[PDB]
């Protein structure tokens, strides 16, 4: 059953995604690219104090409907 | 003679803990977590003065320019400025490749379009514009620290180092984890 989650960057930009518990982290990164244009290899996601890894699913982290993930980009330069 | 009446906005030991955290993050070292913090503080300070900042990463398509914003490019661990030429061009303006390229790029972008400046005064006319901006941003981070704590946590988690994990313990104590 598809569920709604939010993805918020550290500047506060929030987007809505619809996902399945069985979707991989790298699939979630593809959906973020479809909406914000950020390539998956520039993306780092955080939830409940943990960095989400490629090769795992959302369900592994007990991510629930209306959960918020944090999107970290590398902005340093210089 | 002694103080009978009290109101306090903050604790003394809590302020010291915040000062120790800011020092460990080392905002003058752009290669570590301080270099992720200063661009977020820049965007927020400019927003609070009703000016938009836009940052472009590497070679990107650049679908719609907003000429009324401060536009910056970060490709290759270096900040330069962006502007429009010859009725549609997009050009990159180089700035020195020292550790202060972020603040030079913002000053250079104000100079090329005469876009309004949210920093500085006549008391600092002996001081370079890029210095006034950088110090205004460190002051802002210090005074609105509580508004950046969640971002600071995520930056430290994502760095994945012993150095960042020890700072993250001090942030968790500050946020009240027990």
């Amino acid at each position: 059953g598809p569920m709604q989650i939010f993805v918020k960057t550290l500047t506060g930009k929030t987007i809505t995604l619809e996902v399945e518990p069985s979707d991989t982290i790298e699939n979630v990164k593809a959906k973020i690219q479809d909406k914000e244009g950020i390539p998956p290899d520039q993306q780092r996601l955080i939830f409940a104090g943990k960095q989400l890894e490629d090769g795992r699913t959302l369900s592994d982290y007990n991510i629930q409907k209306e959960s918020t993930l944090h999107l970290v980009l590398r902005l340093r330069g210089x | 003679s002694p103080q009978s009446v009290f109101s306090d906005s903050v604790s003394s030991s809590r302020l010291e803990l915040k000062k120790q955290i800011i020092k460990a993050l080392d905002l003058d070292y752009w290669q570590g977590s301080g270099g992720e913090i200063m661009p977020l503080v820049l965007i927020d300070f400019y927003k609070r003065h009703n000016i938009n900042i836009n940052i472009y990463l590497n070679h990107c398509k650049v679908n719609n320019f907003d000429k009324k914003a401060i536009n910056l490019i970060n490709a290759g661990n270096h900040y330069n400025a962006l502007t429009m030429n010859s009725r549609g061009n997009i050009e990159r303006i180089d700035v020195p490749g020292d550790g202060n390229c972020l603040y030079h790029a913002v000053v250079k972008s104000h100079q090329i379009t005469r876009k309004p400046k949210p920093y500085g005064n006549e008391l600092q006319k002996d001081k370079p514009e890029w210095c006034i901006l950088k110090e205004s941003l460190k002051t802002h981070f210090d005074k609105d620290f509580d508004q950046f704590v969640e971002q600071v946590k995520c930056i430290l988690i994502s760095e994945n180092t012993h150095e960042a994990n020890k700072i993250l313990d001090k942030v968790a104590q500050y946020s009240g984890v027990k």
